RNA sequence: GAAAUUGUUGAAAGGGAAGGGCAUUUGAUCAGACA
RNA sequence: GGAAUACUGCCAGCUGGGACUGAGGACUGCGACGUAAGUCAAGGAUGCUGGCAUAAUGGUUAUAUGCCGCCCGUCUUGAAACACGGACCAAGGAGUCUAACGUCUAUGCGAGUGUUUGGGUGUAAAACCCAUACGCGUAAUGAAAGUGAACGUAGGUUGGGGCCUCGCAAGAGGUGCACAAUCGACCGAUCCUGAUGUCUUCGGAUGGAUUUGAGUAAGAGCAUAGCUGUUGGGACCCGAAAG
RNA sequence: AAAUAUGUAAGAAGUCCUUGUUACUUAAUUGAACGUGGACAUUUGAAUGAAGAGCUUUUAGUGGGCCAUUUUUGGUAAGC
RNA sequence: GCCCUGAAAAUGGAUGGCGCUCAAGCGUGUUACCUAUACUCUACCGUCAGGGUUGAUAUGAUGCCCUGACGAGUAGGCAGG
């Protein structure tokens, strides 16, 4: 022999897992994400588009929609982490949504389906945005940091 | 000490036990009310240089 | 075996275990019993007390075998009577029939009286006895023969 | 850190196996602790104990000390233990019945013991007999009366015999032991 | 073999008697706590109604915290800073106080912070650092059975009956007190306060009795 | 295996001390005194006042 | 057919030595583990 | 007159942001919330989602950059020293063996112990066997001639593990090895006393003493082996001027 | 005549009572010493602490020391 | 009190350097802040200590398991390798 044999072996047994104590308890929101408000994309392939918040789904993310035909985004989620909710609020009243949910977003061009529901969310929106002057104009527009922009004093 | 300790457990005996006779060092004093009557505090201040020579 | 040796151990270290500043020298106390009345005197009285000196008579050319005289104690005394033997006369301890025990065919010049032999006689031939020790066979009965 | 106040990492200072490396021995120990572990008898954890001794703290005990101990004040037919060798003695005449549990028994012993009618038995027989040592003597041999102890402790005034190879007069015992050159001890 | 529920019960109810006793005794420390504390107040103004001056008794308890490090100390104060389990940096232990105990702290002051502890220190004291020696092994109170287990043969079955006979300085304050391991608090959290800490407080360090002002330190370092 | 604060962890709290919750259910942490009159003599104030 | 030490080739660094420690960039090189 | 506020302190009042950590691996505990079923933040991290599945992470290495780093060895109170040795590399290169020992340990046998000078025998320097002695031990003490260890359950007293007895337990008593303290008895030396007796100077019982011994008082030894220590040896290695 | 420093004591090996032993000692069963028999338990005799206490054997290295605050001698002084 | 005079040495040179003057100087107060191999909490290694566990029908009893406290080091000792 070229080595001894260990005069022990382990097991192979795999023990089992403590039963550990986690309650998955739900996340409340902080107070300033309220449907309707408008959000600024911090992040992502939409980062610094300005958006409005839709619902809040059950992973947690933020269903938003542009809206499309203003700037390009499309009914979509969003983490509530990367989001500066500002204080502008449009009313989401007359906007279904409840549709909408995880299931909705299963990976697995287009949906015909999301195409329309699209087209759906964003009229009830634009009746509204169209409200409130100069809205329309400042979601087609994306955000910045100027020079002397300083995050911790300025109010959104 | 021990005439002595050896007697008030005698006394305490057969009266109703309840003795307690270890020495206990100087406790700290008790609360107490110190009053006026005949009595009111006398102000002093530190003086100034002098010398007397 | 060296291999059990502290030496083995030193190695690696500078001095051996034999100290740096001390070192390990030739001879520092002197050799052998040097210095026994002077730098070794204090190891001497204590532990060596009456080292120095002499006391008694010389005695040219003495022989050991003039003094031998191995003693063997009554305390033992009934050993020399083999086992089996033994009780055939422990038992039936009289006169007219008493075990002889030759002390000296034993290989013993004198019979001392540590203690206490049973209420037995004996017939006890020993070149020397103890006063003491021919007394206590006496109260068992027996006697002691003077032999050489 | 600390103001230690005692020697930091400190071994107990007493054994807790013997040194020995005799199976028998181990397992005896192994009995032993068994049993000392588990019922609470203190006769049990005196032995585990001295089944660990060294030789030189296991001084026999003879069979005449035996026969003595029984005759102590209601002893006679306690069995004695003894977790040593048990030696023959000569000097005795009489010897009693009883029943010495031992680790070893030379040859004389045990044969003295048993022409008494008694009985040799092994410390793990001992058990099966008397889990918790139930009416058991144990004896200790005399740790002192060993040759070294007579060197121990050698200085003046103290009276204790010089290391010393050959013996008699020339050796050791002029100046120092003698009023009559120098000095006394 | 029944136990299933069965002495699983006589247990379980039994444990809540327990329960039971130290919820009541606690209620009552309480009383006793705030009458008492309120006794003083309305002493203190009793007295000056009447012209006079209410002074309140020395008090009983103090609590030292080692300020000085482990070197340099030299053998009286070292071997007394040793005496009451204060080997430590930042270690601290209770002290009753007299006149053979002060004269202990009399000698280890440059060494020391110590002051009158309230009772909101010596609660979180003891609910936060606090920890028994048992067989030695320094074992975290944080269960009530921890200690009636062992000072329960004094009264005391609770945490609170511990910090009781602590504050009240109880007729078994010595097994009471030398029950608790030496309590290992951290440096103060914003600081000393001081400049240089070996002065005495009066001198605007910080060794010495600080009186009530031992709170507001052992909090920060707690 | 691993400490757990009371002061912090609500749970062992009340796994110590019963009393914790009516402690906080009675408020007590802010009792409020009873109200009295009672005013320091004159000698009190003078001898506050004199220097 | 080791080492000191040497020639060539290749790569790299070098404002009065060089080598070292913790750390990471960069280059080169590589084990594993994945299904 | 009647409030406010500051300051100090308290709350088992509520609540936001940020950072490090996630040891453990069925259950078992102490609890908490529920009318209950049940739930839980209560004896240590889980859930959900994504990206790569490879030099992406990680290791190694070279370089760069921030901070930091004097030459080791040595004697010394104190060396990086303007104290010594050392240009470089390989290979040699220093506490050994023996005689006799102390303590300790392991093992054999035990009042004994040691087969190995020798003999017998042999598968031959082995292994197996063994008569007689010898050695050390089982007796001390005196310079020596010499004498030579129980008043007693081999003594009293005090602590003493363990065992025994009583008690539910606590305790209480009984016995107590080793070991420790103390007072004694025994043997020799020393001094004293000096019976019965006697080759009239032998004999030395007996009872004593701030004396004394490496002693007795129900043996512990002998032998092998090991680490460390001792002494003599070239004696850890290298070194005189000399004779 | 201090301050600092320093001896001893703070119980079970304790305090009492009852009356043996001797050749010591007293005028004296007087005393001294050692006992027998009996009475009182952990608030059994201050504090604090105690990862325990006691004891034995053996052996290494070391036996050039130097520094600080305070006390302090010689020296004008000194990194004396 | 601060400042100035008193105030003289040898290579060029030292509040550590730059430099600072309602200081970046002297006295004194009050806050905040920086950071040790120290303190607090946690993991892991090792040492020492206390517990537990011979019960097969599986594998180390010098083992396995729980728990606590401790860790500087020449000369030197011992241990495990
Ligand atoms: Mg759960
Ligand atoms: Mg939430
Ligand atoms: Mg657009
Ligand atoms: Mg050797
Ligand atoms: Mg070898
Ligand atoms: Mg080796
Ligand atoms: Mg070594
Ligand atoms: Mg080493
Ligand atoms: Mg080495
Ligand atoms: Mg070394
Ligand atoms: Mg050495
Ligand atoms: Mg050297
Ligand atoms: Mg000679
Ligand atoms: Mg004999
Ligand atoms: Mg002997
Ligand atoms: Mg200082
Ligand atoms: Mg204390
Ligand atoms: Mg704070
Ligand atoms: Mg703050
Ligand atoms: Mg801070
Ligand atoms: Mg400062
Ligand atoms: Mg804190
Ligand atoms: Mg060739
Ligand atoms: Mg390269
Ligand atoms: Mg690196
Ligand atoms: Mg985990
Ligand atoms: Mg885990
Ligand atoms: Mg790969
Ligand atoms: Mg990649
Ligand atoms: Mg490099
Ligand atoms: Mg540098
Ligand atoms: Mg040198
Ligand atoms: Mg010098
Ligand atoms: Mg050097
Ligand atoms: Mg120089
Ligand atoms: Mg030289
Ligand atoms: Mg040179
Ligand atoms: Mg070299
Ligand atoms: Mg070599
Ligand atoms: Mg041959
Ligand atoms: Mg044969
Ligand atoms: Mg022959
Ligand atoms: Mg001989
Ligand atoms: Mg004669
Ligand atoms: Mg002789
Ligand atoms: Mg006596
Ligand atoms: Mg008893
Ligand atoms: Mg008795
Ligand atoms: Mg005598
Ligand atoms: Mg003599
Ligand atoms: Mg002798
Ligand atoms: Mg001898
Ligand atoms: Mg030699
Ligand atoms: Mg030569
Ligand atoms: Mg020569
Ligand atoms: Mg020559
Ligand atoms: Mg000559
Ligand atoms: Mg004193
Ligand atoms: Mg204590
Ligand atoms: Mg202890
Ligand atoms: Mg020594
Ligand atoms: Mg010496
Ligand atoms: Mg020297
Ligand atoms: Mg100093
Ligand atoms: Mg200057
Ligand atoms: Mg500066
Ligand atoms: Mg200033
Ligand atoms: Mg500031
Ligand atoms: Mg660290
Ligand atoms: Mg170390
Ligand atoms: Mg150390």
């Amino acid at each position: 022999s070229a080595q001894k044999a260990p005069k022990w072996y382990p097991s192979e047994d795999v023990a089992a897992l403590k039963k550990t104590r986690k309650a998955a308890r739900p996340q409340k929101l902080r107070a300033s994400l309220v449907p309707g408000t408008v959000l600024i994309l911090l992040a992502g392939r939409f980062r610094g588009k300005r958006v409005v918040y839709l619902k809040h789904l059950e992973d947690n993310t933020l269903l938003i929609s542009g809206p499309f035909k203003v700037n390009g985004v499309p009914l979509r989620r969003v983490n509530a982490r990367y989001v500066i909710a500002t204080s502008t609020k449009v009313s989401v009243e007359g906007v279904n949504v409840e549709k909408f949910n995880v299931e909705y977003f299963a990976k697995e061009e287009i949906k015909a389906e999301r195409v329309e529901d699209q087209k759906v969310v964003d009229k009830a929106l634009i009746a509204e945005i169209k409200k409130t002057p100069l809205l329309k104009q400042y979601l087609s527009a994306s955000f910045s940091l100027k020079n002397g922009d300083k995050p911790h004093m300025l109010k959104f | 000490r021990v005439k002595a300790n050896a007697a008030k457990r005698a006394e305490a005996k057969a009266q109703g036990v309840a003795v307690q006779l270890k020495r206990q060092p100087a406790q700290p004093r008790e609360s107490r009310i110190v009053s006026t009557e005949g009595n009111v505090p006398q102000t002093l201040a530190p003086v100034p240089y002098e010398t007397f020579i | 075996p060296s291999r059990f040796t502290k030496t083995r151990k030193h190695r690696g270290h500078v001095s051996a275990g034999k100290g740096r500043i001390g070192k390990h020298r030739k001879h520092p106390g002197g050799r052998g019993m040097a210095g026994g009345q002077h730098h070794h005197r204090i190891n001497m009285d204590k532990y060596h007390p009456g080292y120095f000196g002499k006391v008694g008579m010389r005695y040219f050319h003495k022989q050991q075998a003039h003094f031998w005289k191995p003693v063997l104690n009554l305390d033992k005394l009934w050993t020399l009577i083999p086992e089996d033997k033994r009780d055939q006369y422990l038992k039936s301890a009289s006169k007219e029939t008493a075990p002889v025990i030759d002390t000296l065919a034993a290989g013993y010049g004198k019979i001392l009286g540590k203690g206490r032999i049973p209420n037995v006689p004996v017939i006890v031939k020993a070149r020397f006895v103890s006063k003491l020790a021919e007394e206590k066979i006496r109260a068992a009965g027996g006697v002691v023969e003077l032999i050489a | 850190g600390i103001d230690h106040t005692s020697k930091q990492h400190k071994r107990s200072g007493h054994r807790t196996a013997p040194k020995s490396d005799n199976v028998y021995l181990k397992l005896l120990v192994k009995l032993y602790t068994f049993l000392a572990r588990r019922t609470d008898a203190p006769f049990n954890k005196v032995v585990l104990k001295a089944l660990f001794l060294s030789k030189i703290n296991r001084p026999p005990v003879s069979v005449s000390r035996i026969a003595r101990a029984l005759k102590q004040e209601g002893a006679a037919n306690k069995t004695v233990v003894v977790v040593g060798t048990v030696t023959d003695d000569a000097r005795i005449f009489e010897f009693p019945k009883t029943t010495v549990a031992a680790l070893r028994f030379t040859a004389g012993a045990r044969a003295k013991i048993v022409k008494a009618g008694g009985e040799c038995i092994t410390l793990d027989q001992l058990a099966v007999r008397a889990p918790k040592g139930q009416n058991t003597l144990i004896l200790r041999g005399p740790r002192n009366s060993r040759e070294a102890v007579r060197h121990f402790g050698m200085g003046p005034h103290k009276g204790k015999a010089p290391r010393i190879l050959s013996t008699g007069r020339k050796f050791e015992r002029a100046r120092g032991r003698r009023r009559s050159k120098g000095f006394k001890v | 073999a029944e136990q299933v529920a069965a002495e699983r019960a006589a247990r379980k109810a039994a444990n809540k008697e327990k329960r039971a006793i130290i919820l009541e005794r606690n209620a009552a420390y309480q009383k006793e706590y705030e009458t008492a504390e309120r006794n003083i107040i309305q002493a203190k103004r009793d007295a000056k109604a009447a012209g006079s001056y209410y002074v309140e008794a020395q008090h009983k308890l103090v609590f030292v915290v080692r300020i000085k490090g482990i070197n340099k100390i030299p053998p009286k104060p070292r071997k007394v800073l040793q005496l009451l389990r204060l080997t430590r940096i930042n270690s601290g232990t209770f002290v009753k106080v007299t006149k053979a105990t002060l004269e202990l702290l009399k000698l280890i002051e440059p060494y020391v912070a110590y002051g009158y502890p309230s009772y909101s220190t010596i609660r979180q004291l003891v609910y936060k650092r606090g920890f028994g020696k048992i067989n030695k092994q320094r074992v975290p109170l944080s269960d009530n059975a921890i200690i009636e287990a062992n000072l329960g043969k004094y009264g005391i079955l609770s945490i609170d009956d511990l910090i009781h006979e602590i504050i009240t300085v109880g007729p078994h304050f010595k097994q009471a007190n030398n029950f608790l391991w030496p309590f290992k608090l951290s440096n103060p959290s914003g600081g000393w306060g001081v400049p240089r800490k070996f002065k005495h407080f009066i001198q605007g360090g910080s060794f010495g009795n600080r009186e009530e002002f031992i709170n507001k330190l052992v909090k920060s370092m707690n | 295996v691993l400490k757990k604060n009371p002061l912090k962890n609500k749970q062992v709290l009340l796994r110590l001390n019963p009393y914790a919750k009516v402690f906080a259910a009675e408020k007590l942490g802010s009792k409020k005194a009873e109200k009295t009159g009672t005013k320091p003599a004159a000698v009190f104030t003078e001898t506050l006042k004199h220097d």
